[PDB]
RNA sequence: GUCGCGGCGCGCCGAGGGCCCGACGCCUGGCGGAGAAUCAGGGUUCGACUCCGGAGAGCGGGCCUGCGAGACGGCCCGCACAUCCAAGGACGGCAGCAGGCGCGGAACUUGCCCAAUGCGCGGCGCGCGAGGCAGCGACGGGGAGCGCGCGAGCGAGGCGGGCCCACAGCCCCCGCCGCGCAGCCGAGGGCAAGGUCUGUGCCAGCAGCCGCGGUAAUUCCAGCUCGGCGAGCGUCGCGCGGCGCUGCUGCAGUUGAAACGCCCGUAGUUGGCCCCCCGCCGCCACGAGGAAACGGGAGCGCUCCAGGCAGGCCCGUUGGCCC
């Protein structure tokens, strides 16, 4: 009854065993300082995505050479950590996978790429930009911090062609 | 009784060694002990080992390098599944790279590594780190 | 007794609340909190890092 | 600005006398002012000629991208389309009059009271 | 000792069936008397009408008049003592007002120097009693 | 006798049958499973609900029709409780969907519609409170805000068009105006954050716990400042973890809780060594065959995402594979 129901929906974060340790509070507000972080649950997303990727290379590691389970599961986190970017691409093993850190979830974040690009002069100056949608990956308009890019898209990452190119020609404050 | 043959042998190994002598005796022989043996002399815990025949259970005079740290049986001898090895090799092992599971299998008493070359599992006779 | 209730609170003076300006909301308060806390080394520095509630930290700020 | 038009998974169905296409409209920077608007270049591309022979329906413009997905069901004919079309879609291509369905409620309390006074 | 036989599978499920029981916390969680007696009979919280005021003094060492109303629970018939919390709340509460009263918090355990209160009122007549004291809504 | 087998029933004959590997009796704020919560491993707890099987339509019975119902949106009857009455009679059954009443700590609109997805009948098509759509709805999950900066920019809106739709609406696209906006708990310790200034003076209160309050209150009542988390935060109840405080892994018993006063002894559990080569067992491996969803998991940029099974001129494009 309502297809609703059968709609699947996880949680994707894991909040800290102790939540007042004073070196694990400052370090993710230094954590949130060079990356432009909103709130602490955006941290324990990036350690929730990669504690996934580490645990599958923990219990893939364990498993046999040419297990076949190894040889494909461990191919499709390689290739997806390479294709993401978060495994650099001269590593290609698997023990790479785990000596990884949350600065590697951050840094292919979309806001972080900005800065890089040397289009937004700070992370701050990015999370505004991308928000009033001035940034477009390949050719599709971004309105998400988190958006995430692929090693592929980091060339096609641009201005959005309709926003600071001034096509409109009379925005915002412009206009009036 | 004398219910274990082989967990009173690994003792009185452990117990020598702590002691620093370099030659002990088994009073009763099985051929499960000399397996286990056998598998300590090619992996160099132990030293050469002597089966002297009293016409009964038989004892063994067994030679150590003072290499081996522990030897040890698991009771009762529980069949452990191929996928299940690893997991008693995090607790009963120190070190995934070094140490040593005794198992009897089919194929006959092997180690861990040999047993998951061969990808089978088997009921563990014991253990020797 | 129970006649006696909240003596404190009605003997309290009411007190007037500061009319302060209105804080940096989300990031740019997180960026705030790092900025003091990390960066610049004034607020919360006597010459070595300091609490942010010091008595040494209020006075210097106000 | 310009609106281009192109038609992907064109199939023959010669048991509804339609041709099934996919219409990608794109249009970046601008709009394409309704879906009469371009429906003349999908007829170019079918070349069927016939505007009104054509369906077009489920548009659905990306987010931010001048990009739109849509489809279109064109007929052979315009007898074919009224005999195999939702009679709702034929109404929002303006083909045909609207009926107009009575309350779902107010027509099962008729039923209802018929079958009170001997069925 | 224990007893460790291939086939004493059967022993080992006995013992610790029959020595759970032991534990305080596994009985007050699977006898059962403990939810015939609670008056909140595994509810969250429940709704009575005040029948007494009354001043409770502390244990020692506090010496205080730790202020609470006698609830007759809706649900059981059966009257509780509530501690009234914060500062003058008790002038909030009149008598037989209605009061949803929920426990402390030491799960059935009575907190504090107040001694033989399980409970607390949390709401007075439909309004909350934090409300009434931080003055965000009238009585 | 039944659709049929059968103590199913009866007549007759015999005395069996089940049990400390727990029979039987009682009790269950007891539907079961696929599953879910929490979690190194081993585990624990919950299984009203989505899919599957069972059961029941106030409670007992009984029946008819049919291929199939011991059917309750069929009937007959007894009880309990309604309903109308012109007093003779008639007449029910929301554990369908809204909605009410009662109860409780607690739970949505007497909305719309058959367009999708099915099914009943019928080649040209209707019926459906199945199901779909909208409303409500901090159950909860997910994604963005509350500025960037130093002069430019949005989105929240509004208003239009488009799109979408059974019809609207939302989303999204496009013009036009344009109007960022935070709580809730704390600051003695546990546990992050004032030895600030009043009031109060074992009072009032606080405080899960230890503790503060009796005139220099780091603990109360306000102001101030500050911390945590965040459009959420606090409180209560309970499950799991914590807890090797239930111990299979993995607990303890000289003295902290705890070896039965002793001995025999059945059930139970446990039994040395020995034969390579054989049959039965357990055992381990690998297969068959048995619903998905879920949980993984291949591949795919819903703008990201929770999701979904998509997509794109493509393995016979997919949707593998596992449990």
């Amino acid at each position: 009854p309502r297809i609703s129901r059968h709609r699947n929906s996880s949680k994707t974060y894991s909040t800290p065993k102790k939540p007042f340790t004073k070196p694990r509070l400052d370090a993710e507000l230094k954590l949130c300082g060079e990356y432009g972080l909103k709130c602490k649950r955006e941290i324990y997303r990036a350690r929730y995505m990669l504690a996934k990727i580490r645990r599958t290379a923990r219990n893939l590691l364990t498993l046999d050479e040419n297990d076949i389970k190894r040889r494909f599961e461990g191919a499709a986190l390689l290739r997806r950590l390479h294709m993401l970017g978060i495994l650099d691409e001269e590593k290609d093993q698997l023990d790479y996978v785990l000596g990884l850190r949350i600065e590697d979830i951050f840094k292919r974040r979309l806001q972080s790429v900005i800065v890089e690009s040397k289009l937004a002069k700070s992370v701050h100056h990015a999370r505004n930009m991308i928000k009033a949608r001035h940034i477009s990956v390949g050719g599709q308009i971004v309105n998400i911090p988190s958006y995430m890019v692929r090693i592929s898209n980091t060339s096609r990452v641009a201005i959005a062609d309709t926003s600071s190119l001034a096509p409109n020609g009379k925005p915002g404050r412009t206009k009036r | 009784v004398r219910i274990n043959v082989l967990r009173d042998a690994l003792k009185s190994i452990c117990n020598a060694q702590r002691i620093g002598k370099k030659q002990v005796i088994v009073r009763p022989s099985s051929k499960v002990i000399i397996e286990f043996l056998q598998l300590m002399q090619k992996n160099g815990y132990i030293s050469d080992f002597a089966v002297v025949d009293n016409h009964r259970s038989n004892r063994i005079v067994v030679n150590l390098i003072g290499r081996l740290n522990k030897a040890g049986v698991i009771s009762p001898r529980f069949d452990i599944p191929a996928n299940d090895i690893e997991k008693w090799v995090v607790n009963l092992l120190p070190s995934r790279l070094f140490g040593h599971i005794i198992l009897t299998t089919s194929q006959g008493i092997m180690d861990h590594i040999e047993a998951q070359h061969r990808q089978i599992g088997g009921k563990v006779i014991g253990y020797f780190y | 007794g129970l006649t006696s209730a909240g003596k404190v609170r009605k003997c309290t003076p009411k007190k007037e609340k500061k009319e302060k300006p209105r804080p940096p909301r989300g990031r740019a308060y997180k960026r705030l909190l790092y900025n003091k806390n990390f960066v610049d080394d004034t607020l919360i520095h006597n010459g070595r890092r300091l609490g942010p509630n010091n008595l040494l930290i209020r006075q210097k700020l106000g | 600005p310009e609106i281009t038009v192109k038609v992907r998974k064109v199939l023959n169905n010669p048991l509804l006398q339609r041709q099934q296409c996919v219409v990608d409209v794109l249009h970046p920077g601008c709009t394409y002012e309704s879906k009469e608007a371009i429906k003349a270049k999908v007829a170019q591309q079918l070349k069927v000629a016939d505007q009104k022979n054509i369906v077009l329906y489920g548009f659905k413009t990306s987010f931010g991208g001048g990009h739109t997905v849509g489809f279109c069901n064109a007929y052979q004919n315009m007898d074919a389309l009224m005999k195999y079309e939702p009679g709702f879609r034929k109404i929002r291509c303006g083909l045909i009059e609207a009926p107009k369905p009575v309350s779902r409620k107010q027509l099962k309390n008729l039923k209802n009271r018929r079958l009170k006074k001997r069925g | 000792s224990k007893t460790s036989g291939l086939y004493t599978a059967r022993k080992l499920r006995t013992v610790r069936r029959v020595n759970r029981w032991a534990d305080k916390k596994y009985r007050k969680a699977h006898l059962g008397t403990w939810l015939k007696a609670n008056p909140l009979e595994g509810a969250c919280m429940a709704r009575g009408i005040v029948t007494q005021k009354i001043g409770i003094s502390a244990k020692q060492p506090n010496s205080a008049v730790r202020k609470a109303v006698r609830v007759q629970l809706t649900k059981n018939s059966k009257k509780i003592t509530a501690f009234v919390p914060r500062d003058g709340s008790i002038t909030y509460i009149d008598n037989n007002d209605e009061v949803l009263v929920a426990g402390f918090g030491r799960a059935g355990r009575a907190v504090g120097d107040i001694p033989g209160c399980r409970f607390k009122v949390i709401k007075v007549a439909g309004i909350g009693l934090l409300a009434l004291f931080l003055r965000k809504r009238e009585k």
